[PDB]
């Protein structure tokens, strides 16, 4: 095969390296097993207006959305970092989760290298972003007949917003050269104007529920993992292991280095894992290719 | 409630050169007996550094000022009797906008964001009873509370208030205000050095990184001062106690890793020709 | 010396990423579907054999 | 048939309870998805079930 004939002369004949066949696997989670709370994130019943945006912390979570399917239906959900179908085998850092209410045909606006006046003046991204973006329609529980006032956002600033940012000062804006003196006069206005919500409006002025969340893959050890169920560690032979999202092939062994309390993994010259700790127990173990040796065949 | 303290001498401050101080880890991946080459910001070596001091006497002064905050400060401070307390972040301090405070009364820090409305001269009070003990009275550091979104305040602890030759702590910090978050990093080495800045290498770990998400120029620190008997002029002795401000820069440096997985020694690429040949 | 040194710059060519996401195969193939992540797998395949 | 919002999960690398339950599409894929609204003739006043 190698030589890619069917005759072969006589020689020394150095062909491809010897390999092993890793035939068993292991999946090692940490010991999660309340569900992450998504009632109260998803299903609250007021939303802060989009200038002063809400931010929570989630942690200690089983990020299992398989609950979600009969409740809530999604009119946008798009995942920037990481694909929407393998978000089930992975643990996730850091994560964190914002919301806030914006129009119907403003969405379009919350995504990186965007602009506008929510991409400018209320809530900006990153250029780097990992993390999905989600928004549904709820036009039944934000608007009233007499026109639903609650919601404001900001349509004056000095200068663009960097990402991640927040500002709820509410000082007079000066459109020209006269200095306002806290006066609202000719070119003097309000910086933050408030949205009209009817129940009869077209669809794209129909308020819009939107939450975003960010997080951290890899790096760090992580808190929120989803629905893996875990095997016992199998020691010095070659699986096809799954730490915490980081799959591989290789056998572990006991490793006598020690990680700081903030590291999970380790990296050699050449960039890749070699030692990891185990999640469910607080030890070092050391991966190695399960190839070794080159083969040459005389005829 | 707070009041501007008056009788402090005026005189230009000093400068100094911090040596291989302001090395930081660049992320949590552990590496070893390897020679990684990274650019970030950092605090370039040899870099010129105010200095700063609280000490008594006609040479009696605080040195409290508002040092402008360009995108990310070194500060290392040095002391005995735990003078220094903690810093204040904002861009006007005047109840205009939201501004950042770490502080720790006497018993649990207290970390909030607010439209605070600070004054002149912010700083805590300590009262030396003569009879038995130092209460620490006198929190009068801002003036009005308001929305404040953040907010943490740490477990109950207690700690000691006089430790009065040399001093023994050298407690040095570096704050960065990047995309929204306050990455914070610290390092505790005891030394014994009398009255200056002690040349060395030391390699900073992450604290915590606080999703502040505001916007921060200027920045202020918080000093305590105790009277007891002496006499807005009422005998606020300090005891001792010096900082040292430095500003980051983007620069690339080359860090070394040792066998057990630590930084110990840092290359400039931009020091002198000799460094960056190596 | 020379073979050493050729060999060693060789094994630490390993450490550069051609462009794509992240240098090593297993990150890239644990965050991202099959699809997507052949462009990145290709660019590293590139360079390597450069 | 589907809902008016789901429509977006008919196509590759997509997740919901449509592309995991109902019908999935491969990764390599060669065609087109044509979807259009059918309001007037699928829906009754009495609710069509
Ligand atoms: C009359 C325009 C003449 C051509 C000017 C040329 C270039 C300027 C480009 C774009 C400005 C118009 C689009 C503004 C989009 C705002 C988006 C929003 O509000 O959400
Ligand atoms: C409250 C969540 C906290 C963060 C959890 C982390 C990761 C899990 C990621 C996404 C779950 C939310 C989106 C679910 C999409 C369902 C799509 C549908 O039904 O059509
Ligand atoms: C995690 O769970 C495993 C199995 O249930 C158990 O053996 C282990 O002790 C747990 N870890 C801790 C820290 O309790
Ligand atoms: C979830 O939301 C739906 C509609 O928004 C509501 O009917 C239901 O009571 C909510 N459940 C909880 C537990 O909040
Ligand atoms: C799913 O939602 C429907 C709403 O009509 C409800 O009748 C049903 O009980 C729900 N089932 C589950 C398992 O939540
Ligand atoms: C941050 O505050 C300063 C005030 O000193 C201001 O000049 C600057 O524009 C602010 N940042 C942004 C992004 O507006
Ligand atoms: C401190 O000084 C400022 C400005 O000089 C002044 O506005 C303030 O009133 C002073 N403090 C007190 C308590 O009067
Ligand atoms: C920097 O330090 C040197 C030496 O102390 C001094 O001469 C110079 O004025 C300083 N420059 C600034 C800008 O402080
Ligand atoms: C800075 O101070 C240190 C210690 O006093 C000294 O060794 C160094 O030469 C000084 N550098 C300059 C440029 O003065
Ligand atoms: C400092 O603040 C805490 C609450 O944050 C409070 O309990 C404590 O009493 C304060 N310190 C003093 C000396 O009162
Ligand atoms: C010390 O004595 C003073 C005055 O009697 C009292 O206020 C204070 O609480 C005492 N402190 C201690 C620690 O005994
Ligand atoms: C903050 O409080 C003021 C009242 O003092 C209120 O007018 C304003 O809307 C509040 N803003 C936020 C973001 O909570
Ligand atoms: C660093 O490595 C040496 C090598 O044996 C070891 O003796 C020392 O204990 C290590 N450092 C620490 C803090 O353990």
């Amino acid at each position: 095969c190698t030589l890619k004939s069917f005759t072969v002369e006589k020689g020394i004949y150095q062909t491809s390296n010897f390999r092993v066949q890793p035939t068993e696997s292991i999946v090692r989670f940490p010991n999660i097993t309340n569900l992450c709370p998504f009632g109260e994130v998803f299903n609250a019943t007021t939303f802060a207006s989009v200038y002063a945006w809400n931010r929570k912390r989630i942690s200690n979570c089983v990020a299992d959305y398989s609950v979600l399917y009969n409740s809530t239906s999604f009119s946008t959900f798009k995942c920037y970092g990481v694909s929407p179908t393998k978000l089930n085998d992975l643990c996730f850092t850091n994560v964190y989760a914002d919301s806030f209410v914006v129009r119907g045909d403003e969405v379009r606006q919350i995504a990186p290298g965007q602009t506008g006046k929510i991409a400018d003046y209320n809530y900006k991204l990153p250029d780097d972003f990992t993390g999905c973006v989600i928004a549904w329609n709820s036009n039944n529980l934000d608007s009233k007949v007499g026109g639903n006032y609650n919601y404001l956002y900001r349509l004056f600033r000095k200068s663009n917003l960097k990402p991640f940012e927040r500002d709820i000062s509410t000082e007079i804006y000066q459109a020209g050269s006269t200095p306002c003196n806290g006066v609202e006069g000719f070119n003097c206005y309000f910086p933050l104007q408030s949205y009209g919500f009817h129940p009869t409006n077209g669809v794209g002025y129909q308020p819009y529920r939107v939450v975003v969340l960010s997080f951290e893959l890899l790096n760090a050890p992580a808190t929120v993992c989803g629905p893996k169920k875990s095997t016992n560690l199998i020691k010095n032979k070659c699986v096809n292991f799954n730490f915490n999202g980081l799959t591989g092939t290789g056998v572990l062994t006991e490793s006598n280095k020690k990680f700081l309390p903030f590291q999970q993994f380790g990296r050699d010259i050449a960039d890749t894992t070699d030692a990891v700790r185990d999640p469910q127990t607080l030890e070092i173990l050391d991966i190695t290719p399960c190839s070794f040796g080159g083969v040459s065949v005389i005829t | 409630q707070c009041v501007n303290l008056t009788t402090r001498t005026q005189l230009p401050p000093a400068y100094t050169n911090s040596s291989t101080r302001g090395v930081y880890y660049p992320d949590k991946v552990f590496r070893s007996s390897v020679l990684h080459l990274t650019q970030d910001l950092f605090l370039p070596f040899f870099s010129n550094v105010t200095w700063f001091h609280a000490i008594h006497v006609g040479i009696k002064r605080f040195d409290n000022p508002v040092l402008p905050f360009n995108d990310g400060v070194y500060f290392a401070s040095t002391e005995k009797s735990n003078i220094i307390r903690g810093w204040i972040f904002g861009t006007t301090l005047d109840s205009k906008t939201q501004s950042l405070l770490i502080v720790n009364n006497a018993t649990n820090v207290v970390i909030k964001v607010c439209e605070f409305q600070f004054c002149n001269d912010p700083f805590l009070g300590v009262y030396y009873h003569r009879n038995n003990s130092w209460m620490e009275s006198e929190f009068r550091v801002y003036s009005s509370a308001n929305n404040c979104t953040f907010e943490y305040v740490s477990q109950p602890f207690l700690m000691d208030l006089e430790g009065k030759g040399n001093f023994k702590n050298l407690r040095e910090f570096v704050f960065k205000n990047i995309d929204g978050y306050f990455k914070i990093y610290s390092k505790h080495t005891p030394i014994n050095l009398v009255r200056d800045l002690p040349p060395g290498f030391s390699a900073l770990e992450p604290l915590v990184d606080l999703p502040i998400g505001i916007n921060i120029t200027r920045f202020q620190t918080l000093l305590a001062l105790h009277r007891s008997y002496l006499t807005s002029s009422s005998g606020w002795t300090a005891g001792a106690a010096a900082y040292y401000v430095g500003y980051l820069q983007p620069r690339t440096f080359l860090l070394k890793y040792n066998e057990n997985g630590t930084i110990t020694d840092a290359v400039d690429c931009s020091l002198d020709p000799l460094s960056e040949t190596k | 010396n020379q073979n050493a040194q050729a060999l060693n710059t060789l094994v630490k060519q390993l450490s550069s990423n051609f462009g794509a996401i992240s240098s090593v195969l297993n990150d890239i193939l644990s965050r991202l579907d099959p699809p997507e992540a052949e462009v990145q797998i290709d660019r590293l395949i590139t360079g390597r054999l450069q």
